[PDB]
C-alpha cells in the first residue's frame, strides 16, 4: 500500500491496452482519498473480458424472477432462460410446479420461423398454455430478450389484449438485452414494468387495514434467506413487514406496498426507481439500511425505529439486548482466527460497500473493492466505508483483475462464480460474495454468524499450504 | 438465533420455531396464497394421464427445456484449440451466461470474450465492435487465435462476420496472418450441438479450404478424430489412451481436456494444450475422418467429404459393448494396426462385469434424457445390460435420428416398452414417470426437481435420479468420468448396479419391517 | 400370490396383507415375543451412554469383530505369486470359507486347496496329509509353486510344516527342486494381516536365505515393493503406474492384479501373471525395499533388513498428499529418477479438487475402521480435507500404532475430538455413533447394520455408511477402485463430497418443507 | 449324452490323478448301493467344494434360530466368514430381541490355547447377560481348538445355566470332525434333543388341536419357509414350530406337542424326527414344495394323513394357485425347453430341484452332492434322468471337466463355483442363496424362480463372450 505504489501499479497494468481502450479503463480505476474520482456506468470496451451480465440479467434474473406466485417467460431463444434457470439462490416458500415457479424455465423456445413471421401470436398461444397447464399461477410477465426488439414485435399489444380476455395481470418487459451497459438497466426497466402494470392495482381499495408499523423490504432478493435473516429482527422489534422485494415475494405483497408507512430499501441500485416513485406519488418515505454485520445490523435497527415511536425503540434495544451474547460469540470465537486478514471485493451494485462493516467487525481489511454496474451515486456511498489509499476498479477486466491481486497479494478474494476458480489456482483463498457458495444467510445476526464461519473456514482452510510441490 | 459451536445455514436454520411462525405469518398475513388443498388437488391433478394428454399438446409453450443454444456449443469447440480465445461477436450478456454455465459444470475457469454490442449497433451493425474488439483481444489475453461466433442480435441485424473480420485486418486492427476463424451460430437454430458443428466446421474450412492443391490423403498416416459436443474429460483421455495402446496415429480436433483441467499450484493458466493450428492444416493429409458423435456433425461431415474428400465411417457413438468394438475394429481397418491384447482383455472385464452384474440390471426401467449420440449410446448398452430404456427424450432430437433409434430398439426385446420422443422437454418427461413409472432416470441436474415431484406424490413412486450427462451443477467433480469405451461402459454399469442395490438397501433398511431383505451380501 | 407380469422376490413380498397377517399369527401364536414396549425400551436403553459404558467394560466378550484370522492373509498373499496354488495345512472347512470370503469380494474365482485333516489326523499329526495333498494338488492342479500355511487345529497340535514338507519331498511325493515355501500362520496370534505378513516372509527366505552370498545390493537398479494386504486392484495399479511414469525400475513383490481380475472369454483361468520366482531370487540385489503398509509387515522389515540388507525406508502407506508427495520423494532419491511433470500436475489436480470442494468437507465429522494402515492413511487425508476423524477404530491395532496415530491428530487442529480405540469391535463403535453422533461412517459393509440401527432410533440420528475398506458384499465392483496416490486421494474425495451432497439433497427434497435449500447448484 | 461316451468321460478326468486319488474318486463318480459311495473323507489337495461340522450346526442349524444368542467358540475367523452368509430370514429387532446377523465369539488368543477357555467362557455369558438381557437362551458353537485343548464347555454350560436359570447349549461341532458339514447336522440335531426339546414335557397348557404341525428342515432362504408355510395354513393346518428358519426356542420346545412332522431337508434334520417319532409317537413325512408338480402332490400327501375338511382345502388351495403356476409355465417354459442343467449343492436340493426344472421343460443332466449319505442317493435315482452323471463330493478338477464335455445350457451350483463357470461363457444360477433372489418354495417361489432362470439363462451378455475380432 502506498497511493504511489497502488497508481503505479494502475499505470502499468494499463500498459497492454490499445491506445482507445487504455484511455477509457484509466476512468474507471482510481484510488480511494465525494465525486471526481472515477466514473462509472459507462458501456464495456469490446473484447476485455467484463464480468458484467445484461438488462435480462437484471430484469428476469434479479428483480422478476424471484417473484414466486407469477409464471415468468423468457421470451425468445432457449438461451437466456436455461443458463439462468435456478443459477441465483433467491429463496421461497412454496409448491413447486403447482402454486410457486421460481425454480422452473417457461421460454417461447424461438425458432427461425418466430425470427421471420415474428413471436405475437406464439406468445398468444403460449399463455393459453401457461393457463391450462398452470392455472394457480396469479400473473404473468414477459421477459424479453434480444430479438423481440429488433424484430418489431409489440408483447404490449399482446399483453393488454390476452390480459383483458383472461383477466389476468400479464406484465410486458422490454429487456432485451442490446439495451443499456449491464445488468443495471435491467432493474430500471424492470421497476417501471412493476409500476405500470402491478403497482397501481390496489390504488383505489381500502380493504387492507393498516397499522402506524407496517413496513415494506424493498431490495432483498432472499439469497439463502437473507431476508427472512432480515424480517425476523424487523418483527421481532415490533414492526409489520407487509412485503418482500422480490425475494420470496408474492404478487399481493407488491400490490400491497402502496399501504405501508415507511419504504426500507437494502439495495438501493436495483430498487431506488421504485422507492422513489411510490415516495411521489403516494407519499411513502424510503431510508437506506444495511444488515451485513453487528455494527450495522445495530447501527439500521435503531436508525429504523427512530422513525416510530418510543415503544418500537423500546423493543428495538430489547432485540439488541437478546442478540448481544449471540454475536459477541461469533467474533470472540472468528476474530482472532481473521484478525489483520486483507480482503479485495469485486460483486455487482451494492455489496462491494455493504459488506465492508461486516469484515471489519472480523477484524479484516478491506484493500480493494468495485462493482460491475453501479451508478455515481453508489460509488459516492463507496468513498466513505473504504479507507484512503485503498484500490477501486469499475467494470474491471479480467486481466486487470488478475495483476491486481498478482501486486497485492490479499488474504482473501470475495466476487462472482466466474472469477472463483483463477484465484483458487493462484493459491488465494475464495468465497462467492453473489451465492455465498452455497451457504448463507448472511444478513442480520444469524447471518453474521454463518458469514464469520464461511470466512474463516476457507480463509484458513489446510488445503491453502499445499499448493507448491516439496520437489517444487 | 445461532449456537456458536453449531451454527446453522439456512437448512435447517430456518424449521427453528420463531422463523417457521414467522414464515406463517407472511403467507396468512400477505401473500393471500392458495388454500393447501387446493394446491393438493392441483399437484395430484398434474400427475394425472388428463393432465398428460394436455401437456403432449403444448405447441407454443416449453417448460424445462432439456438444450441450450448454439453459441455455447461454439465456444466448448473453440476452447479446444491451442491458445484460442472464443470470441462471440454480439451482446456480452450472453458471455456471462456461457462462461458460468460451464463453470458450474466444470469447477474450472471458462474464457471468453464478448464485443459488447448495444442499442446503437442494433440500428448500424457492430463493425467497430469486431474491428476494436479484436484488436483488444489480441492485445490484452495475447491468443495465438481468436475463433468468432455470435449471439442472436447479430443475426437478426444481419453482421457479415466475413466481411467485418476482412475489414479489420485491412484497417490493421489485427495482422493478417493472425488466424480468426468465424462461424455464424444462431440461437434460433438447432442447439448448443450445432453451434459446436458450425464453429468446428468453420475453423476446418479456415486452415484448410484454400490449400488443398497441396494435400493427399494419407500421407501422414493419421486417423482425424472429432469429438463433438463433449463435457466429460475422461472421454477426451479414453480416445486418446485406446488410440495410442492400438499404435494408430491420430489427431483429436478440439481438444480441450487440459483446458479444463489446469493444476492449482499456484498460477492461473488461460490456456494450455489443446489442437494445434497445424494440426488442422494437415488433418487433410489423414487416411480418414472418424466422427465420435454423427447425429450432430452433419455439417461436418459434408465438409470433410466434400473438401478433403475422406471417406467418413458409418460409425456409431463408441458406447457400450458392440459399438466399441466397431470403434476398434474400423480403426484398425483404416490404420492397418491391429487391436491389441490389451484392448482385448479390457473388454473381456467389462463382459465379465456384465454376468456379475446382471440379476440386478435385469428388466429395470428407464427414463432417460440427454444429446441425440449420448442418449443413442446409451439406449444401446442398457440394452446390451437387459434393461428397459422405457422413456428415451431428446429434446433437441430430429426425425432421422428417432428413426435410428426405434430400429435398435425393434432390434432388441428389451426395447418393447420403450417410446422415443423428440422436441419434448422435462417438463413432459415429469407426466411420463408419473402414468409411467420407471425405476430410476438417468440424467442431468434438472433431472432433481422431477425427482422431488414423483417423492412428494409418495415414497413407493419416488424415481431416483442418476446423475449422467450435462450439466451436472449438484455433485462435485462427476465431469471427471467416462462414457466412451469400455472404461467408460464399465463407469455406467457401476453406476447403474449401485444405484439400484443403495435404493433397495434404503427400502429394506427398516427395523422389523422390511430388514428382512437387508442383506449383507448382493 | 402372484401377479405373472410383475413378479415381487422376498421384498416386497412379504408385505403383502396375507403374509403380514400370517407373519402375525406365527409371532402371537409360537414365538412367545417380547411386547413391542419392552423392545422399544431395551433398543432405547443400547442407544445410551450409561449401555456404553457396560459395553466398554467387556473382556471376554467380542461383538461383530472388525478383522479375521491369519491365514485369510496368507491365501492372498499366495494368490499373488506367478503359478502359485495357496495350500493351507489343517481342516477344510477354513479353505471354503475363505474362497467364499474372497469370492464375494472380488467377484471372482478364489483357488486354495486344503489337505482335509480330520479326527484321526489331530491324534497323530497330518504329516500323510501332506504328502499325499501336495502330490494330489501338483498333479490336478499343475501349479509352479505351492504356498503352505496352516490352520488353527494343525497349530494346536503343533504340527512341524518344514519336517513334514521335507518328508514329502524325502519320500518322492513331489520333486524335490518344486517350490514349497511355508509359513505357520496361527488364527489366534494377531489378525489376517499378520498371516499376509507370515506368508510372504516364508517366501523370502524360500528363495533367498541359502543364496546370499553372490547378492549385491543395487546391482539390478531395481526398488521392491511389497504391497501387504491389499483388496483394491487400483492399488497395485496405481503403483505400477507411478513407478513407470517416473522411469523406475520395480519389482512387485506378491501381485494378485491379474488372477483377481480375468477377462470373462470363454475360458477360465486359474492362474495369471503374478510375481515371478526369478524376481523373489532377484531381489537382494535391488537397491532397497519399500513397504507400502509397515505396520502389518514387521517380520518382513526384520528379514529384508537383516539378511537382504536394505536399509527399509521409514515412509508411511501412501495415502493422501503428504504421504503421496514423501513416497514419490524417497523413490526418487533412491532411484535418482525425477518425479516427472506427469506426476507433478496430477499433485496439482488433487489440490485443485481439495479447493473446489473444501466448503462442503469442512468439519465434517467422521467414524472409520479398518486395518491399521489403511485407517492411519484415512485419517491423515480426512485432516488434510479439513475434516474430523472423531472415531478411530481399529480392533487388530497395537499400542505403538495407536501412539502414532494419536501424534499424527495432535499435529492438526480437526483432530482435537478423535480418539483412537484398539482392541474394539463393531458393537463398541455403533455405541459412539449414538452417544457422539458423526456426520458419516467411513467402513465395510457390516457398517450397514450400524446405519439401519441409527435410523431406527430416527431420521435426524442415522448415520449413513461410505464404503470404503474391506470386505465390500453389498455393492458391485468397488474392488476396481483406489485409495492410494493422488488417484486413490481424488476417489476418496469425490466419494466423500457426493455423499455428503446426496444426503443434504435427501434431507432438503420435501415440497414446501425443506427443499427451499434443495438447490440445483453446490 | 451316452452311458458310454460319460463312462469314458469319467476315466478321461481320472489319469490326472496319483493312483490312490484316482482309485478313491472312481467310486464317486456314476452314471445311474451298487451305483456310488459317499459320506467318506475328501482326498486331500483336490480343491473339495465341501466344509466343516461348524458350518453344518452353527450356519445351518442353530444360526437361524432368531431369540438365541450363537457363540462362534474359539479363535476369531470361523463366526467372520460365516457372519450373514446364509439368507435364513426371519422377523426381530437385531440386537435387542433377535441376534441371527451378528457375530458373537469368544476370539481366542494365544492365552486360551494354552490356558482353556473355559472362564472366558462364563465371563463372556455373563457379559451377554448385561448387554443383551432379552436373549432367550445361549449355544456355544465349538471351533476347531476346544475339543483339541481340553476344554469342558458342557460344565460351564450347565454351571452357568443353573446360575442365571438359562438355557445354554454346549455344541461340539469342531470342524475337524467328520468329513463335511453333515457330521454338523447331526451333532447340531442331538443338542437340540439333549438340552432344548424336552423343557416342556411335563407341561401341559399348550391348546392342541387335530391339524398341528411343524415345518422341520426348512431355513427360510429368502422366505421359502414362509411361502410354503402360507400354502400349509390355507389349507388348514396350524403350523407351531418351523426349524431353524425365522424358529424361535418356544417354537423348538412345542414341537413335541403336534400330530405331524413335516420334513423338507430330511439330510439335515432326519435325526431329531427319528428321535421325536421314537420318544413322542409323533410321525414324519418327506415332502417336496420344490414347483407346482412337487408341491401339489407333496399338499395332497400331507392332507390325506388327516380328514376330509383338510383334503376339501387342500383341492381348493390347488385350484386357487392354479391360474398362477399355470401363467407362469405359459410365459416361462417356453423361454426354458429343452435347456440342460447341471447342479452342485449340499444334501437336498441336488434331488430335490428336478422336477421345478422339468416343470419348465428343463432337463437335468448332472447332479451331485457336498455330504449326501447313501439314502439321500438312493433318493436320487428315481428323481434323475437314465444315463445322466452322478457326482459325490466332486473336486473342482473333476467339474470344470465335467462341464467342458457336457456342455450344459446352465450350471447351479456355489458361490466357489459361480465365476469359474460366468467366465467359461454358462449361465449360472447360486443354488444357494439363489443369487439374492427368492424365495423358490410353494406357488409363490416358482413364479421367482422361473423368472430367473429365464434372466439369466437367456441373458444378451452370454452371446459377447467372443469378441468379434477373435
Ligand atoms: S440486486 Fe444486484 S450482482 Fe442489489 S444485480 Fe446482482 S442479489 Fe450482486 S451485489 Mo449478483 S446490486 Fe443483489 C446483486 Fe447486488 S444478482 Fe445479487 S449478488 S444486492
Ligand atoms: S440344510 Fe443343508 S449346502 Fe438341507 S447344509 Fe447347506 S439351506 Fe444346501 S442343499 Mo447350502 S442339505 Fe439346506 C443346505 Fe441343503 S446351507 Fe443350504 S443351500 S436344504
Ligand atoms: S444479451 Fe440468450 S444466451 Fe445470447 S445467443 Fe440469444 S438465446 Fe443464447 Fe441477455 S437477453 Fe439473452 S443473455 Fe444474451 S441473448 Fe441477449
Ligand atoms: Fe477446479
Ligand atoms: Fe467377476
Amino acid at each position: 500500500m502506498s497511493r504511489e505504489e497502488v497508481e503505479s501499479l494502475i499505470q502499468e497494468v494499463l500498459e497492454v491496452y490499445p491506445e482507445k481502450a487504455r484511455k477509457d479503463r484509466n476512468k474507471h480505476l482510481a484510488v480511494n482519498d465525494s465525486k471526481k474520482c472515477i466514473i462509472s456506468n459507462k458501456k464495456s470496451q469490446p473484447g476485455l473480458m467484463t464480468i458484467r451480465g445484461c438488462a435480462y440479467a437484471g430484469s428476469k434474473g434479479v428483480v422478476w424472477g424471484p417473484i414466486k406466485d407469477m409464471i415468468h417467460i423468457s421470451h425468445g431463444p432457449v438461451g437466456c432462460g436455461q443458463y439462468s434457470r435456478a443459477g441465483r439462490r433467491n429463496y421461497y416458500i412454496g409448491t413447486t410446479g403447482v402454486n410457486a415457479f421460481v425454480t422452473m424455465n417457461f421460454t417461447s423456445d424461438f425458432q427461425e420461423k418466430d425470427i421471420v413471421f415474428g413471436g405475437d401470436k406464439k406468445l398468444a398461444k403460449l399463455i393459453d398454455e401457461v393457463e391450462t397447464l398452470f392455472p394457480l399461477n396469479k400473473g404473468i410477465s414477459v421477459q424479453s430478450e434480444c430479438p423481440i426488439g429488433l424484430i418489431g414485435d409489440d408483447i404490449e399489444s399482446v399483453s393488454k389484449v390476452k390480459g383483458a380476455e383472461l383477466s389476468k395481470t400479464i406484465v410486458p418487459v422490454r429487456c432485451e438485452g442490446f439495451r443499456g451497459v449491464s445488468q443495471s438497466l435491467g432493474h430500471h426497466i424492470a421497476n417501471d414494468a412493476v409500476r405500470d402494470w402491478v403497482l397501481g392495482k390496489r390504488d383505489e381499495d381500502t380493504t387492507f387495514a393498516s397499522t402506524p408499523y407496517d413496513v415494506a423490504i424493498i431490495g432483498d432478493y432472499n439469497i439463502g434467506g437473507d431476508a427472512w435473516s432480515s424480517r425476523i429482527l424487523l418483527e421481532e422489534m415490533g414492526l409489520r413487514c407487509v412485503a418482500q422485494w422480490s425475494g420470496d415475494g408474492s404478487i399481493s405483497e407488491i400490490e400491497l406496498t402502496p399501504k405501508v408507512k415507511l419504504n426500507l430499501v437494502h439495495c438501493y441500485r436495483s430498487m431506488n426507481y421504485i422507492s422513489r416513485h411510490m415516495e411521489e406519488k403516494y407519499g411513502i418515505p424510503w431510508m437506506e439500511y444495511n444488515f451485513f454485520g453487528p455494527t450495522k445490523t445495530i447501527e439500521s435497527l435503531r436508525a429504523i425505529a427512530a422513525k416510530f415511536d418510543e415503544s418500537i425503540q423500546k423493543k428495538c434495544e430489547e432485540v439488541i439486548a437478546k442478540y448481544k451474547p449471540e454475536w459477541e460469540a461469533v467474533v470472540a470465537k472468528y476474530r482472532p482466527r481473521l484478525e489483520g486478514k486483507r480482503v479485495m471485493l469485486y460483486i455487482g451494485g451494492l455489496r462491494p460497500r455493504h459488506v465492508i462493516g461486516a469484515y471489519e467487525d472480523l477484524g479484516m481489511e478491506v484493500v480493494g473493492t468495485g462493482y460491475e454496474f453501479a451508478h455515481n451515486d453508489d460509488y459516492d456511498r463507496t468513498m466513505k466505508e473504504m479507507g484512503d489509499s485503498t484500490l477501486l476498479y469499475d467494470d474491471v477486466t479480467g486481466y486487470e483483475f488478475e495483476e491486481f491481486v498478482k501486486r497485492i497479494k490479499p488474504d482473501l478474494i470475495g466476487s462472482g462464480i466466474k472469477e472463483k476458480f483463477i484465484f483458487q489456482k493462484m493459491g488465494i483463498p475464495f468465497r462467492e460474495m453473489h451465492s455465498w457458495d452455497y451457504s448463507g444467510p448472511y444478513h442480520g445476526f444469524d447471518g453474521f454468524a454463518i458469514f464469520a464461519r464461511d470466512m474463516d473456514m476457507t480463509l484458513n482452510n489446510p488445503c491453502w499450504k499445499k499448493l507448491q510441490a516439496p520437489w517444487e | 438465533s445461532q449456537q456458536v459451536d453449531k451454527i446453522k445455514a439456512s437448512y435447517p436454520l430456518f424449521l427453528d420455531q420463531d422463523y417457521k411462525d414467522m414464515l406463517a405469518k407472511k403467507r396468512d398475513g400477505f401473500e393471500e396464497k392458495y388454500p393447501q388443498d387446493k394446491i393438493d388437488e392441483v399437484f395430484q391433478w398434474t400427475t394425472t394421464k388428463e393432465y398428460q394428454e394436455l401437456n403432449f399438446q403444448r405447441e407454443a409453450l416449453t417448460v424445462n427445456p432439456a438444450k441450450a443454444c448454439q453459441p455455447l456449443g461454439a465456444v466448448l469447440c473453440a476452447l479446444g484449440f491451442e491458445k484460442t480465445m472464443p470470441y462471440v461477436h454480439g451482446s456480452q450478456g450472453c458471455v456471462a451466461y456461457f462462461r458460468s454455465y460451464f463453470n458450474r459444470h466444470f469447477r474450472e475457469p471458462v474464457s471468453c470474450v464478448s464485443d459488447s454490442m448495444t442499442e446503437d449497433a442494433a440500428v448500424f451493425g457492430g463493425q467497430q465492435n469486431m474491428k476494436d474488439g479484436l484488436q483488444n483481444c489480441k492485445a490484452t489475453y495475447k491468443p495465438d487465435m481468436i475463433a468468432v461466433s455470435t449471439t442472436c442480435m447479430a443475426e437478426v441485424i444481419g453482421d457479415d462476420l466475413n466481411a467485418f473480420i476482412n475489414n479489420s485486418k485491412k484497417e490493421g486492427f489485427i495482422p493478417d496472418e493472425f488466424p480468426v476463424p468465424f462461424a455464424h451460430t444462431p440461437a434460433f437454430v438447432g442447439s448448443h450441438v450445432t453451434g459446436w458443428d458450425n464453429m468446428f466446421e468453420g475453423i476446418a474450412r479456415y486452415f484448410t479450404l484454400k490449400s488443398m492443391d497441396d494435400k493427399v490423403v494419407g500421407s501422414n498416416k493419421k486417423i482425424n478424430i472429432v469429438p463433438g459436443f463433449e463435457t466429460y474429460l475422461g472421454n477426451f483421455r479414453v480416445i486418446k489412451r485406446m488410440l495410442s495402446e492400438m499404435g494408430v496415429g491420430y489427431s483429436l480436433l478440439s481438444d480441450p481436456e487440459e483446458v479444463l483441467d489446469t493444476p492449482a499450484d499456484g498460477q492461473f493458466r488461460m490456456y494450455a494444450g489443446g489442437t494445434t493450428q497445424e494440426e488442422m492444416k494437415d488433418a487433410p493429409n489423414a487416411l480418414n475422418t472418424v466422427l465420435l458423435q454423427p447425429w450432430h456433425l452433419e455439417k461436418t461431415k459434408k465438409f470433410v467429404e466434400g473438401t478433403w474428400k475422406h471417406e467418413v465411417p458409418k460409425l456409431n457413438i463408441p458406447m457400450g459393448l458392440d459399438w466399441t468394438d466397431e470403434f476398434l475394429m474400423k480403426v484398425s481397418e483404416i490404420s492397418g494396426q491391429p487391436i491389441p491384447a490389451s484392448l482385448t482383455k479390457e473388454r473381456g472385464r467389462l463382459v465379465d462385469m456384465m454376468t456379475d452384474s446382471h440379476t440386478w440390471l435385469h428388466g429395470k426401467r428407464f427414463a432417460l434424457w440427454g444429446d441425440p449420440d449420448f442418449v443413442m449410446g446409451l439406449v444401446k448398452f442398457l440394452l446390451e445390460l437387459g434393461c428397459e430404456p422405457v422413456h428415451i427424450l431428446c429434446h433437441n432430437g430430429n426425425k432421422r435420428w428417432k428413426k435410428a433409434v426405434d430400429a435398435i430398439l425393434a432390434a432388441s426385446p428389451y426395447g418393447k416398452n420403450a417410446t422415443v420422443y423428440i422436441g419434448k422437454d422435462l417438463w413432459h418427461l415429469r407426466s411420463l414417470v408419473f402414468t409411467d413409472k420407471p425405476d430410476f432416470m438417468i440424467g442431468n441436474s434438472y433431472g432433481k426437481f422431477i425427482q422431488r415431484d414423483t417423492l412428494h406424490k409418495g415414497k413407493e413412486f419416488e424415481v431416483p435420479l442418476i446423475r449422467i450427462g450435462f450439466p451436472i451443477f449438484d455433485r462435485h467433480h462427476l465431469h471427471r468420468s467416462t462414457t466412451l469405451g469400455y472404461e467408460g461402459a464399465m463407469q455406467i454399469l457401476t453406476t447403474l448396479v449401485n444405484s439400484i442395490l443403495e435404493r433397495l438397501d434404503e427400502e429394506t433398511r427398516g427395523m422389523q419391517a422390511t430388514d428382512y431383505n437387508h442383506d449383507l451380501v448382493r
